[PDB]
C-alpha cells in the first residue's frame, strides 16, 4: 500500500501508512524474523519523507518526534542516514550530491524514489 | 637421564604430528571414509584445547616449561617431528579445516616461540579465498591478547601498528583487539607510532564503516600527543563528505584544546609548534 501512493503521488498520505507498520511489530514482534525485515523498511523510508515535505510541529506527532532526535537496521546503511538529515538542515548542496552516488546500491528502487524527490526539493 | 619433565612433553608434542601427516597426506574417498573423516579431524579438536589448558591455568607448572626448551630445539638428528617439520603440514591445514588452524596459533604464542616467518603467512604483511579470511583475522584477533598480557616487550608493539594498520582499526569491536588499544592510550611512546599509521592509510579509510571504527581509537589518546592528532583532524578527516563524520570529529577536536590549556603551558608548546599552528589556520580560510 506504500507503493501505491508514491505511484499515486500521495506523499502526506504516505506517512499515514508506514506509522502503522511499526506500531504493530512492537506489539507483536519485540525482533523476531518475518517482523524483523518489516521494520527495517518503515525507517529508511519514513526519514527520507520528513525532509521531502518537512511537517510543522503541529501536525509532527509524537512518534514523528522520537526518530528525529536520534539522526540529528544494517551499520553500512545506518551511517549514511543520520548524515543526511543534517545536510538538509544545513542547505549544503555539496553534500547531498555525493551521498545519492553512495546510496544507490544499498537501497531498493522503491526506496530509491523517495531519495529523488528531496535532492530536488532543496535544490 | 630423562626428567619427568621430560617423559610426557614427548608425547604431547608429536600425537600433535600424527594427526596432521594424515588430514593433509591422506585421499579423501580412498582410504578413509567420511564419517570416518568427522571423528579424525574431531580427535585433533580436543588433543589442543587439552594442551592450552596446561600452558594457561598455572596448576601445572612442570610442563610448561619442557616444551619451550623443545620448540626452540631441534630434532635429536632427525629421530623428533621436529619444530619446522611439523609447520609445513599446518599450513596447508589452512584451507581445508580453518577452525583447527586457529587453535595451533594460541600454542606457539604460550611457548616463548615469537617467529616472524610462521607469522607472516597468516596474516599476508605486505576474488579472494573464502576460508582463509576466518584464519587471517582469526590470527590478529590471537596476536593481540598475547601483546596485551606481557606489553614490556615493545619489539612486539611496533611491528603490529605499523604493518597491519587496516587490519588493526577495523577490529575494535573485539575482546582482545579492544584490549590492545587502551594499553597503546596508556603508553606514551607506543601511541606516537599508531597516529603515523593512519596518515598513511587515509586512502582506504573512506568508506563510511571504516571510518566509525577509527574515531573510537583515536577517542582518547595520551595528552603528550594530542598535538598530532589535531593535525590529523584538520587536514585529512574532516574534509569527508558524511555530515556525521564531520559533525563527530567537531566533538573530539574541540576537547583536545581544553585539557592542555588547564595543564602545563610549557610541555604543550613543545608539543604543537609555533611553527606549526600557523600552518593549520591557513587550510580554514
Amino acid at each position: 500500500a506504500a507503493s501505491c501512493q508514491l505511484l499515486a503521488r500521495d506523499y502526506t498520505g504516505a506517512l499515514a501508512v508506514f506509522t502503522r507498520m511499526q506500531r504493530l511489530a512492537r506489539e507483536h514482534g519485540s525482533a523476531l524474523g518475518a517482523f524483523s525485515d518489516v521494520l527495517v523498511r518503515c525507517e529508511v523510508s519514513r526519514v527520507l519523507l520528513l525532509l521531502l515535505l518537512q511537517p510543522p510541529p503541529a501536525k509532527l506527532l509524537p512518534e514523528h518526534a522520537q526518530t528525529l532526535e536520534k539522526y540529528s537496521l544494517p551499520e553500512e546503511l545506518f551511517l549514511l542516514l543520520q548524515s543526511l538529515v543534517m545536510a538538509t538542515h544545513e542547505k549544503d548542496t555539496e553534500a547531498i550530491k555525493s551521498l545519492q552516488v553512495e546510496m544507490w546500491p544499498l537501497l531498493t528502487a522503491e526506496q530509491n524514489h523517495l531519495l529523488h524527490l528531496v535532492l530536488q526539493e532543496t535544490i | 637421564k630423562n626428567l619427568p619433565e621430560e617423559t610426557f612433553s614427548r608425547f604431547l608434542l608429536q600425537l600433535v604430528g600424527i594427526l596432521l601427516e594424515d588430514i593433509v597426506t591422506k585421499q579423501l574417498k580412498v582410504e578413509m571414509s567420511e564419517q570416518q573423516h568427522t571423528f579424525y579431524c574431531q580427535e585433533l579438536g580436543t588433543l589442543l584445547m587439552c594442551l592450552i589448558h596446561i600452558f594457561k591455568s598455572g596448576m601445572f607448572r612442570r610442563i610448561t616449561a619442557a616444551a619451550t626448551r623443545l620448540f626452540r630445539s631441534d630434532g635429536c638428528g632427525g629421530s623428533f617431528y621436529t619444530l619446522d617439520s611439523l609447520n609445513l603440514r599446518a599450513r596447508s591445514m589452512i584451507t581445508t579445516h580453518p577452525a583447527l588452524v586457529l587453535l595451533w596459533c594460541q600454542i606457539l604464542l604460550l611457548v616463548n616461540h615469537t617467529d616472524y616467518r610462521w607469522w607472516a603467512e597468516v596474516q599476508q604483511t605486505p576474488l579472494g579465498m573464502c576460508n582463509r579470511e576466518i584464519v587471517r583475522r582469526g590470527a590478529l584477533i590471537l596476536f593481540c591478547d598475547y601483546v596485551c598480557q606481557n606489553l614490556h616487550d615493545s619489539e612486539h608493539l611496533t611491528w603490529l601498528i605499523v604493518n597491519h594498520i587496516q587490519d588493526l582499526i577495523s577490529l575494535s569491536h573485539e575482546p582482545p583487539v579492544q584490549d590492545f588499544i587502551s594499553a597503546v592510550h596508556r603508553n606514551s611512546a607506543a601511541s606516537g607510532l599508531f597516529i603515523q599509521a593512519i596518515q598513511s592509510r587515509c586512502e582506504n579509510l573512506s568508506t563510511p564503516t571504516m571510518l566509525k571504527k577509527t574515531l573510537q581509537c583515536l577517542e582518547g589518546i595520551h595528552l603528550s600527543q594530542s598535538g598530532a592528532v589535531l593535525t590529523l583532524y584538520v587536514d585529512r578527516l574532516l574534509c569527508t563528505p558524511f555530515r556525521v563524520l564531520a559533525r563527530m570529529v567537531d566533538i573530539l577536536a574541540c576537547r583536545r584544546v581544553e585539557m592542555l590549556l588547564a595543564a602545563n603551558l610549557q610541555s604543550s608548546m613543545a608539543q604543537l609548534p609555533m611553527e606549526e599552528l600557523n600552518r593549520i589556520q591557513e587550510y580554514l580560510q
